[PDB]
RNA sequence: CUCUUGGAUCAGGACAUCCCAAUGGUGUAGAAGCUAUUAAUGGUUCGUUUGUUCAACGAUUAAAGUCCUACGUGAUCUG
């Protein structure tokens, strides 16, 4: 017929096509990656000293999951587990550009395939010369603290004692009745019922012959993008690239956050003590330990805890 | 967990606890923004047609890790000024009571076995 | 040079603008000098307004 | 609740004329090499299919011929054989199923 | 080879990541402080440090009722009654300001559960507090206690006689005609132990970690 | 809320729902190509798979003989199982059968159709997709690139 | 001479303010109180009838406010 019809990679590739290709594209991948582990020695931007008032770029992290720890007065803390797995700076606007009196910067993460994406977003991402990442979020950045595109970023970014922010797309629950979502009392189960027991009641006063907007109704729950303030970090792996969080974070596991450092009014200024553009491994001045702990952290293999 | 008619066991040496009576003792009110009381927590008892103030020593709720969890609901009375009514207690009684914000003291005094 | 407008009397201090969000609770009442310093433009845009015909033509 | 208004041909139309409501056009239709009818590419080729179901059949009635009853199933492999055929040495002791007509050009 | 219940990972969707990470350090406690073999069923005593007072050691001995949780979290729980007043507490293993853990007798008991004692006399959960570790035996198989309880009048804590809990430690006769029995057998579902899809096979899972283990040593 | 269930709702129940997979399962011994209905296949799969573990284990395994008994209405099928099916399927780890798609049932409901089959029997080959050849435009193309990259380092 | 209201559910709004907040006077030593000005921010409990002509009682609370919205609300339920 004279007339449309759709492929996909594999539609034409033979038998012994379809495992070289599978290979071909895997190798690519790896020489990508490698070329951009020096950022010192790749014509660095200048490097501003700290100045009060300044922001710091952040990272995208995957959710492993939970598990406890304890501090030296024995008590015990539920923690989160994020791992940061192949980061990178994209794309730079100027202030004027963005249309916020701040300069902004475009961060993705987690390295997917290839194949099923559209072609803008190849073409993008070849110019950067990197694989293509799953999400793409945007940080608010001074223009001290500006970093090159391609430039790759660690765990090692933050550090234990300081305060952090973490947003992402919560669970979701389908659609889902007025007692569930709204916590709605509903009614008695006897005494003489007639078909209502999950019901909402009236939805408003007669006189007014209509509905406000913004009605508490039944509808489609989670789903949303939600932030959890003033969480914070207790130990880094440096070798896994991990952090540990204080409590809850939203999303299930194997869900990709957005971590960047604290905006409550206490921690206005913390920024000073931490790497401010960001950490360089490859600088190499100092390698670092594979575990950096919190004072208070009472860390596995030390002596029992006696309450003196 | 204890809440109004609730049926709590005295724990003490008192005549009024000891003395047999065709009801138990039953909970008329918690002294708590909540209604439920939990260990260190004041209520108001009926006991034989009077009311009495009294205090939980124990329930059969679980708890957090590394705490004791008994059997029956104990409770000890207490007089309006605060000072045990009875003179002896012989069941264990936990030790997070000394250091909770209240008045303990007294009734730790009293009390021989703590687990 | 809206933002060098002038007003004779006491209306800086007198008149009031009002809107609706909406939803309950949504009223607010704002006097001309506190929506000056936030718009610099709205004061002189609301008069034009009012004084063209009410019809689709306006906007 | 009962309307308070009948609905009118004009808003009728809208609402059953919607592009939401219409059938929607396919694009994985081919055709088959063998045969040349069509298929959807996802999907097997009925003509094709239909030509080894009809075989299986007259095999399967061959088999119950020989069984002669229920719960009879044989302990050992079975293998089906045409007209000019004879069993190999590999095919000592296996169900030998006969078919009066010969190898098709297909099954191999 | 004992392999601790905590060690095999729980099946989900989870990175096999997070275990690894959790085991090294729960390796790393082991090191410092032994933790010994035992079955729900055995007598143990365990020695903690006080927080609320200074420097000020409790133990507490009862049997284990229930062995849970997975990983850093794993707990066991252990009962006594002292001055006829029931008590349990639940206990971390890992938890910092555990001092020792003895077992005072290593036994094996029909049923991995014995939540049911709270139902039962108040004879087969009492325990001497100072009774001393009784002899164990290298080349030997892991003792099975058969003792069947007897049970206290019928309204209890659960109902224990129906099918799921699938109680063998029970004296059913003395407590129970054989028409409440029958009643009972309504709830069977018979089916759930012949389907092949709700069946967790970990040998291998075991065996990786057996080594591995092992090799760290 | 569904999360985390692998398991469909089929028939009248938890157990109706057992009954209806091991009529499917039994007869797919005995004939070794079966029609079923799309959904109803895929979760009978599973158990076909697991069935030639047990029948791997051997005969006198007690465990593995309680589970066939269960499985095998017709007790015709057990001999079957264990000398003919499970000797065939030694050397293979898994994926012992094959499942298609087929069109769509022309009996006024219009139901989605598969055919699941073992692998190995004597029945007539399915027709199932070729690939395409290596001397065609495009694959000759990448075989050029291939060689290329392995003689050049 | 006579003869529609309760409850449940969810609440929208007024200020003539009960609690929380900023103040003036005092026959304000401190602590308690009495009176007046400004302000609508969120909140404003649980059980019970022997006697009481639209009442009362027990235990509490920082407080257990007064009112309008066809009994606010029965094509949501009920006495
Ligand atoms: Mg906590
Ligand atoms: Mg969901
Ligand atoms: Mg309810
Ligand atoms: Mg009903
Ligand atoms: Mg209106
Ligand atoms: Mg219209
Ligand atoms: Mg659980
Ligand atoms: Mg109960
Ligand atoms: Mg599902
Ligand atoms: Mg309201
Ligand atoms: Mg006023
Ligand atoms: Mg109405
Ligand atoms: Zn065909």
């Amino acid at each position: 017929l004279h007339s449309k019809s759709s492929t996909w990679w594999d539609e034409h590739l033979s038998e012994e096509n379809l495992s070289f290709v599978k290979q071909l594209v895997s190798d690519e991948n790896k020489t990508q990656l490698t070329s951009k582990l020096n950022p010192l020695k790749d014509e660095p931007w200048p490097l501003h000293p700290w100045e009060p008032g300044s922001f710091r770029v952040g990272l995208i992290a995957l959710k492993l999951g939970m598990m406890p720890l304890w501090t030296k007065d024995g008590q015990k803390h539920a923690v989160t587990l994020l791992q940061v797995q192949d980061c990178h700076v994209l794309k730079y606007t100027p202030k004027e550009d963005h249309n916020g009196k701040i300069a902004a910067l475009t961060v993705g993460g987690k390295t997917v395939s290839r194949f099923y994406k559209p072609d803008s977003r190849l073409e993008f991402y070849r110019d950067l010369g990197l694989p293509p990442k799953q999400i793409h979020k945007i940080f608010h950045v001074t223009d001290n603290a500006v970093i090159k595109p391609g430039t790759p970023l660690y765990a090692a970014h933050f550090r234990p004692g300081q305060y952090v922010d973490v947003t992402a797309k919560t669970i979701g629950k389908g659609f889902q009745g007025v007692m569930k979502r709204w916590g709605f009392k509903g009614q008695p189960a006897s005494h003489g019922q007639t078909k209502t027991h999950r019901r909402p009641g009236a939805i408003s006063t007669g006189d007014i012959a209509r509905v406000w907007p913004g009605t508490k109704m039944p509808g489609r729950m989670g789903n949303q993008n939600r932030t959890v303030y003033g969480l914070k970090v207790w130990r880094v792996n440096t070798k896994h690239n991990i952090i540990y969080v204080n409590g809850s974070v939203p999303g299930h596991k194997n869900c990709l956050v957005k971590i960047k450092d604290s905006t409550l009014p206490a921690y206005k200024d913390s920024c000073k003590n931490l790497p401010f553009p960001t950490y360089f491994p490859d600088g190499d001045e100092e390698e670092l330990p594979e575990d950096l702990f919190d004072e208070s952290v009472w860390q596995p293999s030390e002596p029992s805890i006696t309450f003196a | 967990a204890v809440q109004k008619m609730t049926r709590v066991r005295v724990v003490d040496n008192s005549a009024l606890g000891s003395t047999p009576y065709h009801r138990p003792p039953r909970c008329i009110h918690v002294y708590n923004k909540s209604g439920v009381g939990k260990v260190g927590d004041q209520i108001l008892l009926a006991i034989r047609g009077q009311k009495k103030k009294a205090l939980i020593v124990g329930h059969r709720m679980p708890g957090s890790r590394m705490t004791p969890k008994f059997d029956s609901n104990n409770v000890v009375l207490i007089e309006d000024n605060g000072n045990p009514v009875g003179t002896r207690i012989k069941i264990p009684i936990p030790t997070s009571l000394r250091r909770r914000e209240g008045e303990y003291s007294k009734v730790l005094a009293i009390a021989q076995n703590f687990v | 040079n809206t933002r060098h407008i002038a007003f004779s009397g006491n209306k800086w201090e007198q008149k009031v603008y009002s809107s609706h969000t909406g939803y309950p609770g949504g009223f607010r009442q704002v006097t001309a000098a506190q929506l000056h310093r936030k718009d610099p433009v709205a004061i002189v845009k609301l008069a034009i307004y009012g004084m063209l015909p009410k019809n689709l033509h306006r906007r | 609740a009962a309307p308070k208004n009948r609905r009118t041909i004009e808003v009728n139309r809208c609402r059953r004329r919607n592009p939401q409501k219409l059938i929607k056009i396919k694009n994985n239709i081919d055709i088959c090499p063998e045969c040349g009818h069509l298929k959807q590419k996802h999907v097997l080729c009925g003509y094709c299919y239909e030509k080894v179901r009809q075989e299986t059949t007259k095999i399967r009635q061959q088999i119950g011929a020989q069984e002669g009853g229920p719960f009879r199933a044989p302990s050992v492999e079975t293998m089906v054989l045409y007209t000019g055929e004879k069993p190999s040495e590999k095919d000592q002791g296996k169900r030998i199923v006969e078919r009066n007509i010969k190898r098709p050009s297909w099954f191999t | 080879r004992f392999l601790s219940p905590e060690f095999i990972p729980p099946r989900g969707r989870t990175n096999p990541l997070k275990f690894k990470i959790e085991r090294k350090d729960m390796l790393d406690r082991r090191k410092v402080l032994p933790i010994p073999e035992f079955y729900v069923g055995s007598i143990l005593r365990v020695t903690t440090a006080d927080p609320y007072a200074s420097g000020k050691t409790s133990q507490f001995l009862g049997i284990c009722i229930k062995r849970s949780g997975n990983g850093l979290g794993a707990t066991f729980t252990l009962r006594n009654t002292i001055e006829g007043q029931g008590v349990e507490i639940c206990f971390e293993l890992y938890n910092p300001r555990i001092q020792e853990i003895q077992v005072v007798k290593l036994e094996k008991r029909l049923d991995d559960n014995l939540l049911y004692l709270r139902d039962a006399l108040p004879e087969y959960s009492t325990f001497d507090v100072n009774m001393k570790p009784v002899p164990q035996e290298a080349c030997q198989e892991v003792p099975v206690n058969k003792l069947k309880v007897k049970m206290k009048p019928k309204p209890w804590s659960k109902r224990w006689e129906r099918p799921n809990f699938n109680i063998k430690g029970i004296r059913f006769d003395l407590a129970l005609t054989e028409e409440q029995m029958k009643e009972a057998q309504k709830w069977n579902k018979p089916w759930i132990e012949f389907d092949m899809m709700r069946e967790y096979d970990t040998s291998k899972i075991e065996a990786a970690l057996w080594e591995e283990i092992e090799a760290s040593k | 809320i569904s999360h985390g269930r692998v398991y469909r709702r089929l028939g009248l129940g938890p157990e109706s729902r057992i009954h209806l997979l091991r009529n499917l399962l039994t007869g797919l011994v005995r004939h070794e190509r079966i029609e079923a209905t799309w959904a109803r296949a895929d979760e009978m799969r599973g158990y076909a798979e697991k069935l030639i573990d047990y029948g791997k284990l051997g005969d006198t395994n007690e465990r593995a003989m309680r589970m066939a008994d269960f499985w095998l209405t017709e007790k015709d099928l057990i001999p079957k199982l264990f000398k003919v099916l499970a000797p065939r399927f030694q050397g293979q780890n898994g994926n012992y059968t094959r499942m298609l798609q087929i069109p769509n049932r022309k009996e006024q409901d219009r139901a989605k159709m598969a055919v699941i089959e073992y692998k190995g029997n004597y029945l007539p080959p399915l027709p199932l997709p070729h690939r395409d050849s290596n001397l065609t435009l495009l694959n000759q193309l990448l075989l050029g690139l291939q060689q290329d990259l392995h003689h050049n380092q």
